[PDB]
């Protein structure tokens, strides 16, 4: 309860109090909204519209002398046409092309042949930006599936003989993920020789790859796998201190577009001090098995207890200058 | 007015609407989400209801002018609905994710209830006809309702509250082997034979069983139950009766209306044909699935039982005191033959226990339940049916000491060859290679004698029953034909008579079999006993 | 199936032949009778129905003898040949095999082939027999209670071959993993009894008994797979047995009454048709247990062949 | 047999079992289904809302009194309504808008006019659902085309005295592939000296341009060369090791967008140890010929055999410390 930057699922918690401003804009919105307030309220829309031209009619047909029914001396400006539903109807019949063919129009009323004009032009207006922008809808929403995962918890060790810090990802799909790079972020108090605080200053930590490199390649899960070394900011950091009180969720950061949609999309997750710990090490996930590989995501966290120096990195920085 | 009847057709028909959409659409976690099998047997039952209900419309349309009523379809299409609907229960629990999907389930089963309201205006005329089977669908399809209302109750899944989803993990397992409703028929081991055949078997494709069935835990509650309380039957039959009464009244369900094929023959033997033949099938298909599970609640428990059973043995007895070697190889040979032999009779007898219990519930209600009480062409034969206890189990009375008799013959037999077989060379080389015979046929003269008048005691038995069967319907039978009831011979008792002969031939044999289990489950108990007052070790 | 051509051989088999046909028939007849003149006087006569008491009772009789004296018969002959034959020819011949096939080679079939020929082996040619006699007296006797069954049997009775057919794989299997996980067992408890004072003296007990738990897990799964199978066997064959009691009994409803107006065929066809889906229980177990057995003297046919 | 990632042509064969959870979405996965799934899909579902609203008329108009056939005393709550085809055919009429308009519908029966507009609205989103997904499905589906393909097998030489490893890629299509890069994995058995196994710990070459650089200039086809250096975690590996038991199947990704679809896509394959073979070379592919370039596919693999230094590139890294 004492620090949250982002979530254990990993969304940001973090919130923006009163700028000085809402985002002043018309349909980016809607579309990156929930379904209930994008179908409610087209058809809500719908519903808008079509009662505006419904009455519309219900007067001109009206005031035109012909709504109120008669014998000779007329010609209808619709066939047909009574009282308030009546109207409706009929308009409701134009707007997505409905036509029952009972009721009908003529040439004989100018302003007529008007009104319809222009309505099924800005109907079909409403049309076009609705199929428009519930295709862009379905293209992505807040349903956008994290399938990298990553784990409840994370740990350190030396290999070869070198301090290292771990974590997970992973896929909950059989589906192909491509082109996916990491970058990942320290949060910290931190505070100027010179005296100027920030609230957090991000800094890097380079995942360690061959040949640097931003990204590795996930169809099997790989683990991910980099430095602490005294030239590297994150070196300095304690076992026994970080696990209790020293402040940290180490932020990390994933981007990628999933093979089929062609959209970008991401996924995030922080870790809190108290939860990375010391000294423990991931069990080997998958194995060889059958007539193929194998891959049992059961054991996704699991963890055993190696012997590993405990000291502090930093003096394993000192065991570095020593030893 | 029958737009109620039909009106009762909407709701159904979109319930399966939006399903077909939506589990065609979706195109590996077992899991148990709520009350599950209870829910599975309340939709079995259902079908048959609703299967029922194609009876009376089957009823009605004949009658009827001018063709098919359209009565007639509405509750066809509700039979063809719920199945499905349980289908739906199947890709959504199975798939968790619990959200929408159960949300859905309680919409159809709120707009059965209004239908089950048309009913209840339809309630002015009380003689049940088709009224019965529906309004009894009104008590079930509620029920039902109150099911998935149980399953708000247990995970909570609707939005109220901001529970979420508590006590959500899967049962333990991973390496596993490698529903109800399908469970019971074994559906499941259809990969098991197939992937079988893919390549011969091999103990890698076989795997651990699971905790509740590791004979681990199984020596556990067996060991702690056991000393919560000598003659330990009451310590381990109050230890597993659980599952072993669990195992019994199924058994005596599926035997009870084993009855099944008589009656039906009965009826069809009247001439309402149709209605009868198809109940009929249902009749079979119910009775046969139930017995067989019964076996397999049997022979389970019996492989728990078994299993702990070793767990009791040698964890006492290396405990115990190693002076008892004073008594040495006869514990060697016969304390192991306790585990090996007395075993599996303790294993066999609990299997066959449950048909103890209830094997003479069928009997009795065997003969009784023979339609012919006023004529005595019933009690006479039947009581050959009966009568033929003695002559199985005194075969038996001639069976032991034939058994024992070439137990006793091929220690000779295989001593002596054994012995004469290994150093062949050295025998050889003693130029002998003669008296072999003496030694070999002289050996199996005795072996010929006993062996040979045995297998006569044997096989003669086995021809008694092939001749009790058709001897005992025929003359029965037949002394109808003489007796009383001469004016008139109905089809009806006659094929009746061969099938509760069939059936009940059946329990008769087996109890014959029977006796001997319970029997040497005494002895059973009897050493075991003696195993448990041996030496102890101090510690 | 090389031991009816060769074990079966034992003996003038055929002459068990028609004699247990002299069996079936007699059962056969003996309803048909009775679901005749019984169901024809149903439609001086009741003694008819005598009359075909009579030729039930005699029939029953006479394949009652055929049947178990042939039995013995049988199985007796085959044991004095084989045992016979087979160890003679055995016993006298050089040293080779005699110093290449540790004891195993001799030693199984006198345990196993022969005390179990006597004991299986006898009365599962029975088995066979009384199988394959309701096998073909339902085919026939349905095949009476319809004019046409067959509509009624091609995808079912066929696919119901086929069912068995990958059903024997699963039979050699598990049973073949029932008679692996014996032997260990008694490994064990006779170790811990020759080492009595072994491994209580040496402070070992954690590491075998959990041994023993092991082999406890493995015995047993092997156990229950085994019962899984066959209960599996029962339930589907029965079921499509419900099938063909729903599909022949019902189809009598109209061809019988309805157009031959026959009384005379449904009263036999109820009864031969439900037993006939429960022997078809038997049937199975009856074709597989009979191979288990056909495995000794397979196994056998090696030292036949012998030098 | 023995052990298999992906595939010649190169699809990832490794499989997941029972990961902790089907990856709960609504419309992600029809698109990357194949066509017989999609199709009959959306027929079925326009067949069940036909068939619902179809009864739901077939009710409404029945219980009103007017479906009953009678004369005078009634108007129709929809003309000339009968029986069950009738008010299907009338529904099914409505929904993708026919009108024949010999049926027809009045004002008088309120429900009717509501249950009307309930229906053309719901089905023009079911309509919009549609189009949109499929329009993203025939922007790419499983036949996404992989152009770019890669050899039967590969080898090695030493190039300027120094040992390297080709592959081929290759363009079944004329049109344009633009912006491809290359990323390309190893997998091996590894542990650490501190004695962590993993399955497979993803370990990367660099493919050796100008300036380091991860990608390529591909219309004309062109070779993959790079490095094998003590440096490189790929120098220790022996000649007549790895073609018969050490466990190789390289694995190379390549990453682009083909020109006119503005969508990413990839194509993927790896190579086999016992394929991946040593000391042969590749043939010139291309020629000058007529009056243009010309380029021959038929060899595309074509190889010959070169007197190169047949030692192990652990002994030719004791080479490069001898000589």
């Amino acid at each position: 309860r004492r620090a949250r930057f982002v979530s254990k699922k990993g969304n940001c918690n973090v919130a923006h109090k009163n700028i000085r401003e809402f985002l002043q804009d018309v349909f980016t919105t809607l579309v990156d909204l929930k379904w209930p307030h994008t179908l409610l309220i087209f058809t809500m829309s719908f519903l808008c519209s079509w009662l505006l031209f419904a009455m519309v009619w219900w007067l001109i047909a009206f005031a035109h002398g012909d709504l109120a029914p008669g014998e000779g001396t007329n010609v209808p400006c619709v066939t047909s046409i009574h009282s308030f539903s009546s109207a409706f109807l009929f308009s409701i019949e134009v707007q997505v092309t409905i036509g029952f063919g009972g009721r009908m129009v003529t040439e004989e009323c100018p302003l007529a042949i008007l009104i319809l004009i222009v309505q099924n032009i800005v109907g079909l207006m409403i049309n076009a930006i609705m199929l428009g922008c519930i295709f862009m809808k379905t293209a992505q929403a807040h349903r956008r599936a994290e399938t990298l995962i990553f784990s409840k918890h994370a740990v350190i060790t030396l290999r070869h003989g070198r301090l290292c810090f771990m974590l997970r990802v992973g896929d909950l799909r059989k589906s192909m993920i491509i082109s996916a790079t990491i970058h990942m972020q320290v949060v910290r108090k931190t505070t100027s020789p010179e005296g100027e605080v920030v609230p957090l200053h991000q800094v890097d930590i380079p995942m360690e790859n061959g040949v640097g490199g931003n990204g590795i390649f996930l169809v099997a899960p790989l683990i991910i796998y980099h430095v602490i070394d005294s030239n590297s900011p994150l070196y300095d950091l304690a076992p026994s201190d970080l696990h209790h009180h020293q402040d940290l969720e180490i932020i990390v950061i994933l981007e990628g577009v999933v093979e089929t949609t062609g959209i970008t999309t991401q996924a995030r997750t922080s870790y809190l001090a108290d939860e990375i710990l010391w000294g423990q090490r991931f069990v080997p996930i998958v194995a060889e098995e059958d007539g193929r590989y194998s891959v049992d995501y059961s054991k996704f966290g699991n963890t055993i207890k190696v012997p590993t120096p405990l000291c502090t990195a930093r003096q394993l920085d000192e065991d570095r200058s020593l030893l | 007015f029958v737009d109620a009847l039909n009106v009762v057709p909407h709701v159904f028909l979109l319930f399966i609407t939006f399903p077909i959409l939506f589990i065609g659409w979706g195109s590996s976690t077992w899991l148990h989400f709520p009350g599950h099998n209870l829910r599975w047997i309340l939709t079995f039952i259902l079908l048959f209801v609703l299967v029922c209900e194609i009876a009376e419309g089957i009823l009605s349309d004949g009658v009827t002018e001018s063709r098919h009523l359209h009565l007639y379809m509405p509750a066809g299409m509700a039979f063809m609905a719920a199945i499905t609907s349980v289908v739906y229960y199947h890709n959504i629990e199975t798939s968790n994710f619990p959200k929408l999907l159960i949300a859905l389930l309680i919409y159809w089963t709120l707009a059965f209830i209004t239908k089950t309201i048309k009913f209840v205006k339809f309630y002015d005329h009380a003689i049940g006809f088709s009224q019965l089977r529906f309004c009894l669908t009104g008590l079930l399809v509620i029920l039902y309702g109150m099911l998935l209302l149980v399953e708000v109750n247990v995970i909570r899944v609707r939005r109220y509250i901001f529970f979420k989803t508590p006590r959500e993990v899967k049962p333990p397992e991973d390496l596993q082997d490698l529903n109800l409703l399908s469970k019971g028929t074994y559906w499941w081991m259809n990969a098991f034979i197939k992937t079988a055949h893919k390549k011969p078997i091999d103990l890698r494709a076989i795997g651990k069983l699971p905790i509740a069935m590791r004979a681990l835990t199984n020596y556990q509650r067996l060991c702690v139950a056991f000393d919560a309380q000598r003659a330990i039957w009451r310590a381990l039959c109050h230890a597993f009766g659980r599952r072993l009464i669990l195992s019994s009244t199924f058994r005596i369900l599926a035997d009870l209306l084993g009855f099944a094929g008589p009656l039906c023959i009965f009826g069809i033997v009247d001439h309402n044909a149709y209605v009868l033949a198809v109940l009929l099938f249902l009749a079979l298909l119910l009775q046969r699935t139930f017995l067989q599970a019964s076996y397999y609640v049997a022979i389970e428990t019996g492989i728990n039982l078994r299993g702990a059973i070793q767990t009791k043995i040698y964890n006492k007895i290396m405990h115990l005191s190693t002076s008892n070697l004073s008594m040495g190889e006869m514990t060697a040979g016969q304390i192991c033959n306790l585990v090996a032999i007395d075993t599996n009779q303790l294993m066999w007898f609990f299997f066959l226990c449950p048909n103890l219990w209830a094997m003479p519930v069928q009997i009795i209600v065997g003969v009784i339940l023979l339609y012919y009480i006023l004529g005595v062409s019933a009690l006479i034969g039947a009581a050959v049916i009966i009568l033929l206890a003695p002559v199985q189990y005194f075969v038996a009375t001639k069976l032991s000491q034939a058994q024992r008799s070439t137990l006793e013959h091929s220690n000779e037999r295989l001593k002596q060859t054994n012995e004469m077989l290994r150093g062949m060379k050295l025998l050889k080389l003693y130029a002998w290679e003669s008296i072999f015979c003496s030694r070999v046929e002289v050996t199996r003269r005795k072996e010929m004698t006993s062996l040979r008048a045995f297998a006569v005691y044997t096989s003669i038995s086995i021809f008694m029953n092939t001749a009790i069967p058709i001897a005992a319907v025929l003359i029965t039978f037949v002394g109808h034909v003489s007796f009383f009831k001469e004016s008139d011979l109905s089809p009806s008792v006659a094929f009746a008579s061969l099938s509760l002969f069939h059936i009940l031939v059946t329990p008769l044999f087996l109890l014959s079999s029977v006796v001997r289990s319970t029997v040497k489950a005494l002895v059973s108990v009897k050493k075991l006993s003696e195993f448990l007052s041996s030496a102890e070790i101090r510690e | 199936w090389r031991a009816c051509t060769k074990y079966l051989s034992s003996a003038g088999i055929l002459l068990l032949s028609l004699l247990v046909f002299s069996q079936l028939l007699k059962h056969m007849v003996l309803v048909a009778i009775d679901y005749w003149l019984a169901k024809w006087t149903d439609s001086l006569d009741q003694s008819v129905y005598a009359m075909v008491f009579t030729l039930l009772c005699s029939l029953g009789i006479v394949l009652c003898l055929v049947t178990s004296v042939t039995v013995e018969w049988t199985g007796l002959k085959v044991a004095k040949r084989l045992h016979r034959s087979l160890l003679n020819r055995i016993i006298l011949a050089p040293m080779r095999f005699f110093e290449t096939t540790p004891l195993g080679s001799i030693l199984n079939r006198f345990s196993s082939d022969c005390n179990t020929i006597d004991q299986h082996i006898p009365s599962t040619l029975e088995c066979l027999s009384r199988s394959t006699l309701l096998c073909v007296s339902a085919l026939t006797v349905i095949s009476y209670v319809t004019p046409v069954f067959l509509v009624a049997l091609l995808p079912l009775a066929v696919v119901c071959y086929f069912i068995q057919k990958y059903f024997r794989v699963a039979s050699r299997d598990l049973q073949q993993l029932d008679d692996t996980t014996q032997l260990p067992l008694l490994s064990h408890f006779a170790e811990t009894v020759e080492g009595l004072t072994t491994i209580r003296a040496f402070r070992y007990e954690a590491r075998f008994q959990q041994k023993l738990l092991e082999y406890t897990d493995s015995n047993n799964i092997a156990s229950l797979f085994l019962t899984a199978a066959n209960r599996w066997l029962e339930v589907r064959m029965e079921y499509i047995g419900a099938c063909v009691v729903l599909i022949a009994a019902a189809t009598s409803i109209s061809n019988s009454l309805h157009r031959e107006l026959s009384a005379g065929l449904v009263g036999l066809g109820l009864t031969y048709a439900l037993m006939v889906s429960n022997y078809l229980n038997w049937m199975v177990r009856n074709l597989a247990d009979m191979e288990i057995q056909l495995g000794a003297v397979k196994r056998i046919h090696a030292l036949l062949k012998t030098e």
